[PDB]
């Protein structure tokens, strides 16, 4: 909201409206002085994109480093690689 | 850094408000993040919504004590110049109201919030007193039903003060 | 083989031809530092503490906690302790100017990698280090109400975060170093090995207790003597750091959250220290509660628990037992 | 550290000077033409 | 140091991608200096 | 002297902390105070001079309406309305609004302000009495110093 | 008799432990109480000897202004002002500040130390509605020894 | 019958005379977290008598202790003043 | 200060021992020493 504001307050905020009227009636209008605009380069958002995919797979990798630190798969792991490991020993008695 | 800009983030409440009131004693305090040095600090100084919002709120407050005063003394025979003061500053606030209206993203996005809906109502509950009290000032009736429309102006004046 | 290994066996395979390589275990430890496999390093150290040299060893892990400390890595530091680490013969980066400072030219070359890191540390964008001694508003010796090339180059020493840090307990801190003891002539003497590292410790840990990093802090506290007194110091300091004046935005307010974290953490440690002094001869521990401190102005630890406002340790029952 | 990535004749030509100046090497199996050879030489001499 | 075949590279992209993603990440945290061919052919390219 | 026991001890200090939320219920309160004030003491008392007795008027009333007393019997010998019923043939129209606004104020005071009150306290009673005994502990040692 | 069924008999023993709750708000109160009443009473009573009429003075109307029956017009007839506005024309200007200590009477005591009971009775209902039932089958066996 | 009087002379040894300071009060509240323990165990043994044979659990709970002077243990319990050990259905079964 | 440092090495060996009686590190030494089972039991197979 107060990015806009014209910030005389108001009772004055009408002088700044003058002043606003008298900006609107000579710039983007006949005899205007100048216009002032910004755009930004390509190398800089080609910086911002790929800092941006970068982030992504930093967060990616953090959040399954953080998935895999949780109870539950540690759990569910533990049991999948114990049945793995009950496997490769009826292989080791079959092979004794 | 939107909202304090050129002003670091070291400031307080009476800080601004103390500089906002005396703009002489503004320069003493450094510059936070000959002629050009002084007047690019009252430049960035000013040109802070932080000061933008102290400005609103303290000149509210003045509206509200100044209506204060206005609606619970006697109005005249004619029209007093502090009325004349409210009509020139509900026009500013009417102005500014549009000029809210024009450059927004849209008029359900202005009409949106509660605040832009109860500050109508304030301009045209105003409006209706003044237009109430100067079709005939020369009556008591009149000044009756017009201190009776500015009751609800004064609440609702109050209850936009809390934003 | 690519297919048939991980995707992350590839830096142990490049750190074990690192490893392969002999005669450069400064960077061979340096490589493991940044490639942060700690038991394969553990493993090669106590390989080459089996065979029994000794003497790159001690050439090489001074620069190995200096680049440790710079690099942040807990683990590698607690590792190097209990190999003969000898912190007090750390050397810095690059090489100080002359101040024209009787009190800066007694400093023993390992402060000034204490300001490297300081200097490392207010290197980054948005730190709370520099923004807190731009709030300072001090000289460059620490003294109050004094605010050159010389206050800009060396803003970071430790005698003036030692004066931010003896303000920022109290108005009646006032500590004291001792850095004639750092001599080749007192030698002979011999608890001294002990003293040397341990005020040499507990200035890492004021770097550590200024940089929000608990398990170094955890660590030079444990190398370091006067464990309760350093704890509600740490608690206090880091109570301190939680407002001061700079982290008041909504954008640090998590930071400082954090800040309140590490804060309760060392309280708990100084309730646990008490804990095992009320587990065993609590009239001794009633002598040490009694005790009068050096580090203040002649006050004990209960007044210091009070300047630090430390509620667990009021809490406690052989405090309470002293109160009673 | 030299990694040899598959590879031509020149390539183990740096490799030969690499062992030969006693510089260490790591070859990456599975990924192509001289890579394989070197894998499958190590791996015919030292592997158990 | 990274040796290869210049205009004889010919890989799956999957592969070439694990290769690039360990070599990206090794010299993001080695900080080393690499040596290479000079040319634009191949896993000088790559490197590149 | 009431730090001593286990029990009042802690009261004093979540009285403190009850306090910041008593002045934090003024600064909400004093919008609604104020602006109900201004509007009545105007519906009540047209045509009349400013003093101190309207400054009276903006503060006595509305202040102790929220509290339970109504002061309806005052406020219709105040607005000179006669009848059995207390407002129906009153001199002027715009004092029947006098207990209108008086219904949206204790709709925003005496049911809305102060159960917002109680669910501050509550929430105040339970961040002190989490940790009551640390701070009657602090307190003995603070009677001991 | 209220034992024998299982809703009335825990609410026997919550009474006498909200009782003792009941015992701490006495001990708060009776601060404020006496505090304002020899205030007030000194305010509007001055160059009047003692007895036990003051006595009464001091008890009588703290302690029931703070369960909402304000005496605010038996005060304004006690301080002898006189007007429609009930305090601006009096005979001493100390009378003045009969409503303003009442106003941090009621502020100490109507929202703040009855809304700090309301929170000991919600923990205190919470300590006994935990184990409600225990005591019911306890005060059974006493009903049958 | 030495279960309760375990929890009796716990919940006396947890006030006494000797502990009210302030310095012991975690530890006299150790003393009432074993007078629970004992009066769990109770009340599980009284649940075992609830598990089989509840009548002769009746005969137990009507039966005089030589240990007192001549009352039984629910009379035992409440000089105890145990509340878990009067809330079991089988001593509500014998009091109803 | 013997005494400190007595009760310092005893409340550090006290707390090892309270943060290995765990769930959470009980359920990591767990899952890491079942790898290690796993990793000595293809150490047997490749034997056998
Ligand atoms: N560096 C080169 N650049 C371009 N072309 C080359 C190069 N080296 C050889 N060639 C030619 O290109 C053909 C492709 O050979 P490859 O097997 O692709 O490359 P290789 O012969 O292994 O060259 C190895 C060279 O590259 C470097 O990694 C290393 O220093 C070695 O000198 C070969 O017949 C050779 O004649
Ligand atoms: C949308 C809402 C808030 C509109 C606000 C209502 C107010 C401003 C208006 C609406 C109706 C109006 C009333 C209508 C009729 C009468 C009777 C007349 O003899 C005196 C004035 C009086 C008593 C008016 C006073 C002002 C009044 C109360
Ligand atoms: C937000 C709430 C607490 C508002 C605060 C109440 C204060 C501002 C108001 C409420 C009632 C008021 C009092 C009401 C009556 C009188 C008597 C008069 O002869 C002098 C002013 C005096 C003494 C007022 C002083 C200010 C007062 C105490
Ligand atoms: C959104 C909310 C505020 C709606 C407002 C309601 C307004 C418009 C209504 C509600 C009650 C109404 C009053 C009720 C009765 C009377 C008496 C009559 O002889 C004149 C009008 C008058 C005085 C009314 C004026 C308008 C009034 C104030
Ligand atoms: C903390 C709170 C509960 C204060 C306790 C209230 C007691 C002390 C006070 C409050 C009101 C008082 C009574 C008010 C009026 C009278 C009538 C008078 O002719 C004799 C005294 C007598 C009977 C008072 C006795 C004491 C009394 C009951
Ligand atoms: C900081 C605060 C608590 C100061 C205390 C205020 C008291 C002690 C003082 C401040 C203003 C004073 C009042 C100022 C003016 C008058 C008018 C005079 O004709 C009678 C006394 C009377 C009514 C005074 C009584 C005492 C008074 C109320
Ligand atoms: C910290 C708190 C207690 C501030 C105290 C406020 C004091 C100083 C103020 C608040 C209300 C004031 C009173 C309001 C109105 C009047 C009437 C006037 O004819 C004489 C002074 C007198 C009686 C004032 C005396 C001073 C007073 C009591
Ligand atoms: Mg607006």
């Amino acid at each position: 909201e107060y990015k806009d504001r014209p910030f005389l307050p108001a009772p004055f905020i009408l002088l700044a409206h003058v002043h606003m009227l008298f900006m609107r009636l000579l710039r983007l209008c006949g005899v205007h002085t100048q216009e002032h605009e910004k755009i930004q380069d390509d190398e800089t958002k080609r910086k911002i994109t790929t800092f941006e995919a970068l982030n992504t797979d930093k967060f990616l990798r953090r959040w399954e480093r953080e998935r895999q630190e949780m109870l539950e798969a540690r759990v569910k792991m533990t049991n999948d690689n114990v049945v793995q490991a009950m496997g490769m020993m009826d292989q080791l008695l079959e092979h004794m | 850094a939107d909202w304090y800009g050129h002003l670091k983030s070291v400031t307080s409440f009476w800080a601004v408000l103390f500089a906002f009131f005396f703009p002489f004693f503004v320069l003493p305090f450094i510059n936070f993040s000959g002629a050009h040095r002084l007047r690019r600090k009252f430049a960035k100084f000013y040109s802070a919504p932080y000061t933008r919002f102290i400005s609103d709120l303290l000149s509210h407050f003045v509206l509200c004590v100044v209506t204060s005063y206005f609606v619970l003394d006697k109005l005249e025979d004619t029209i007093s110049a502090i009325e004349w003061i409210l009509l020139v500053w509900f026009v500013a606030l009417l102005l500014e109201e549009l000029r809210q209206m024009i450059f927004c993203d849209g008029i359900a996005e202005y009409i949106s919030d509660t605040w832009n809906r109860l500050d109508l109502i304030m301009i045209t509950l105003f409006f209706v007193g003044f237009f109430t009290h100067a079709s005939d000032p020369s009556n008591q009736d009149s000044k009756v039903v017009s201190k009776g429309i500015h009751a609800f102006l004064v609440v609702v004046l109050w209850l936009r003060f809390m934003r | 083989s690519l297919q048939e290994s991980g995707i992350d066996e590839f830096d142990d395979c490049i750190l074990k031809a690192i490893f392969s390589s002999q005669g450069k275990l400064g960077n061979k430890l340096k490589q493991a530092m940044y490639f942060d496999q700690l038991d394969v390093a553990k493993r090669a150290l106590s390989e080459a503490s089996k065979n029994g040299q000794h003497n790159e060893i001690a050439a090489c892990i001074n620069d190995n906690l200096m680049a440790a400390m710079m690099h942040n890595k807990p683990h590698f530091v607690e590792l190097y302790l209990g190999f003969d680490a000898k912190i007090y013969e750390l050397k810095p980066s690059e090489e100080v100017a002359k101040t024209n400072i009787t009190a800066l030219d007694e400093l023993p070359s390992f402060a000034l990698a204490i300001e490297e890191l300081y200097k490392r540390e207010a290197k980054k964008p948005h730190s709370h280090v520099q923004r807190l001694v731009s709030l300072s508003n001090t000289d460059v010796l620490g003294r109050h109400y004094r605010v050159r090339d010389l206050a800009n180059t060396r803003a970071y020493n430790v005698l003036r975060m030692d004066q931010i840090f003896a303000r920022l307990v109290s108005k009646d801190f006032s500590v004291n170093r001792d850095f004639t003891i750092y001599d080749s002539k007192y030698d002979k003497v011999p608890g001294i090995q002990f003293r040397r590292t341990a005020q040499a410790s507990h200035m890492l840990f004021l770097w550590a207790i200024c940089l929000d990093r608990f398990r170094m802090a955890r660590h030079f506290w444990l190398i370091g003597d006067q464990s309760i007194i350093n704890a509600l110091v740490a608690s206090r300091i880091l109570e301190r750091l939680s407002t001061h004046r700079a982290l008041q935005g909504p954008h640090l307010a998590e930071e400082r959250a954090k800040m309140q974290h590490n804060a309760k953490k060392f309280e708990e440690l100084a309730v646990g220290v008490l804990g095992e002094c009320h587990g065993s001869d609590s009239h001794m521990a009633s002598e040490m509660l009694h005790s009068k401190n050096d580090m203040f102005n002649k006050k004990n630890a209960i007044n210091i628990a009070y300047d630090a406002k430390s509620l667990a340790f009021l809490s406690h029952p052989a405090t309470q037992s002293v109160i009673n | 550290v030299t990694i040899v990535v598959q590879g031509g004749p020149g390539t183990l030509g740096t490799a030969l000077q690499a062992v030969r100046q006693g510089t260490p090497i790591v070859v990456v199996d599975g990924s192509g033409l001289a890579a394989d050879v070197l894998a499958y030489a190590y791996n015919f001499m030292h592997n158990p | 140091s990274v040796t290869g075949g210049a205009r004889n590279f010919t890989l799956p992209p999957r592969l070439e991608t694990a290769i690039a993603k360990g070599l990206r990440l090794a010299a993001q945290r080695t900080n080393a200096w690499v040596v290479t061919g000079g040319t634009n052919t191949g896993v000088m390219k790559l490197t590149g | 002297y009431y730090a001593l026991s286990k029990n009042l001890g802690p009261k004093l200090i979540m009285m403190m902390e009850m306090m910041k939320d008593v002045s934090t219920f003024v600064f909400l309160l004093l919008i609604f105070l104020i602006g109900y004030g201004v509007a009545a003491q105007s519906l009540l008392s047209p045509d009349e001079d400013f003093s101190s007795r309207t400054f009276i008027g903006v503060l006595f009333r509305p202040y102790f309406q929220i509290y339970g007393e109504l002061f309806l019997d005052d406020l219709n010998s105040e607005a000179n309305c006669l009848g059995d019923t207390p407002f129906t043939e009153c001199s002027r129209e715009t004092v029947r609004m006098v207990p209108f606004f008086l219904a949206v104020y204790i709709l925003g005071s005496n049911v809305l302000l102060v159960n917002l009150l109680i669910a501050m306290f509550n929430d105040t009673y339970m961040k002190v009495q989490e940790a009551a005994e640390d701070l009657w502990r602090k307190q003995n040692y603070e009677l001991c110093a």
